[PDB]
């Protein structure tokens, strides 16, 4: 019973410190994966972890959003979890204290965890220690032995996490018949998101 | 053993998010400030004392809110502990608050969430119906969660035809009977269910 979690390929350097503590546990499988998302981890199907910096929040892209807003909306398409991890400076609590509550209220939202974390690597190692403990599984069961059917999941945008997470209960067709029928067992493994285009797949006529 | 909070007062920050009600509750810290230093020699029984004190708190503001005339309903209840001094880091704070909820069962925990933060003289909620940028960001939220960019997969197409001949190679279907079988059934759905039922 091996927990793994995946890490995002283009965030493995800047998380070099991050990982090496972590895969300390003998019992901890850490995956690189490349996925649709800034996320510099996913700790489940639905759960992913982005750090992102307070100092950044409210510079403006070119196309008059702000830093994150794509990012953060990009990922409440994929996680029915978010967890923002906001690395700050200690001094912006004394000299700028209002830019607490004003990212928390921006971001505010059920789906939504966010933490501020100081800028140590001692800090994201221990919230990722815990973010493991507490959502993190195996995957040793698997339903389904073709392996052309996980690509299938796999070009419909599925994180590696969630195609293990389907397999585990349903081969490919069981999914889809229990889609078909919305049994909410296989309903809940889905965003909204996720779910419209599965449905679009299913749907469109020859 | 004893409650050293001040809860001052409760407000609602009006505007926020459309499924959520946001409590804002200002509380007076001196008096819990002042057992910290006054009366613990070591970080590790005052951080013991501090999650205790946060489960007090959870349990009194929660239990507050829900005897006031206001209706969480459906729509998820955010409460914001809104602290007149924070004394150490905010980063702290959030670890403390999480690892008090962690050992919480009660309705407390299930029914609500909760933030920290500091008070300070600015409004929140006009902060929240003037600031632009904020109502961009939902709307775009909003959108992107009920919309699906086709471009940034493949086609669709590929993947039917994919599972189409698995379906007629696992059900004995020869191709001089594709045709017939594909003109019954209209799409996946269908050609599925049929075959499995």
């Amino acid at each position: 019973e091996n927990k793994c979690i995946a890490v995002n390929e283009n965030k493995v350097i800047e998380n070099q410190k991050v990982i090496q503590s972590l895969c300390k546990n003998s019992h901890l499988d850490l995956i690189e994966q490349s996925y649709f998302g800034e996320c510099d981890f996913i700790i489940n199907h639905s759960t992913c972890v982005y750090k992102i910096q307070a100092s950044r929040f409210m510079q403006l892209r070119n196309n008059g959003s702000l830093h994150y807003d794509k990012a953060v909306n990009d990922l409440l398409t994929e996680f029915q979890r978010v967890i923002i991890i906001v690395e700050f400076s200690e001094i912006i609590q004394d000299v700028d204290p209002d830019l607490f509550w004003k990212i928390k209220l921006y971001l505010l939202n059920s789906r939504v965890d966010v933490f501020f974390i100081h800028e140590t690597t001692d800090f994201f190692i221990d919230w990722m220690k815990y973010f493991i403990a507490r959502w993190a599984f195996s995957y040793n069961d698997e339903k389904e032995k073709n392996i052309a059917n996980a690509d299938i999941l796999l070009d419909l945008g599925f994180n590696i996490l969630l195609v293990r997470k389907i397999f585990q209960t349903y081969s490919l067709e069981e999914f889809f018949m229990a889609i078909i029928k919305e049994e909410s067992k296989a309903v809940k493994m889905l965003t909204v998101s996720q779910m419209t285009r599965l449905k679009k797949l299913l749907t469109l006529e020859w | 053993s004893e409650f050293f909070w001040d809860v001052q007062k409760i407000q609602e920050i009006s505007n926020v998010e459309e499924h959520s009600v946001v409590k804002c509750v200002t509380v007076n810290t001196s008096r819990l400030i002042s057992q910290l230093n006054e009366e613990l020699q070591d970080e590790e029984s005052g951080v013991n004392f501090i999650v205790t004190q946060l489960q007090l708190l959870i349990n009194n503001v929660y239990e507050k809110i829900q005897k006031s005339p206001g209706v969480p309903a459906h729509r998820s209840l955010m409460i914001n502990l809104n602290f007149t001094r924070l004394k150490f880091s905010i980063a702290y704070w959030d670890i403390l608050l999480e690892r008090s909820l962690d050992l919480i069962n009660g309705p407390s925990k299930t029914g609500a969430r909760y933030f920290i933060t500091e008070v300070t003289p600015v409004d929140r909620s006009r902060y929240v119906e003037n600031n632009q940028y904020f109502l961009a960001f939902k709307a775009n939220q909003r959108l992107t969660r009920n919309s699906v960019d086709m471009d940034e997969f493949i086609d669709f197409e590929i993947l039917i035809k994919q599972i189409i001949f698995d379906l007629f190679k696992k059900n004995g279907i020869p191709d001089q009977d594709f045709e017939a079988i594909l003109s019954r059934f209209h799409n996946l759905e269908s050609l599925v269910v049929a075959f499995n039922e």
